[PDB]
């Protein structure tokens, strides 16, 4: 069970997908298109 | 490929597939009929000779 981690833009969300494009899903993180995980996004403008 | 991204050109080319790959059925069932039709044939003529 691999957990990574980390913030991101609120429009770009959406990126944290297998297969998709964008300036966070090109060169920052990339999601295989073999996927089988879960991913879990949650507001922190109250914090970071 | 060339216009889309692989997450979803794996479907669109395994629908090809799979219509490609009927048509090779269809083709190969349709020799094994006929060649049993040319192959009684062959055994009356070689009856007859």
């Amino acid at each position: 069970v691999y957990a990574d981690s980390f913030v991101i833009r609120g429009n770009e969300v959406s990126q944290i997908a297998p297969g998709q494009t964008g300036n966070i899903a090109d060169y920052n993180y990339k999601l295989p298109d073999d996927f089988t995980g879960c991913v879990i996004a949650w507001n922190s403008n109250k914090l970071d | 490929l060339s216009r889309l991204d692989p997450p979803e050109a794996e479907v669109q080319i395994d629908r090809l597939i799979t219509g490609r790959l009927q048509s090779l059925q269809t083709y190969v069932t349709q020799q094994l009929i006929r060649a049993a039709e040319i192959r009684a044939s062959a055994n009356l003529a070689a009856t007859k000779m």
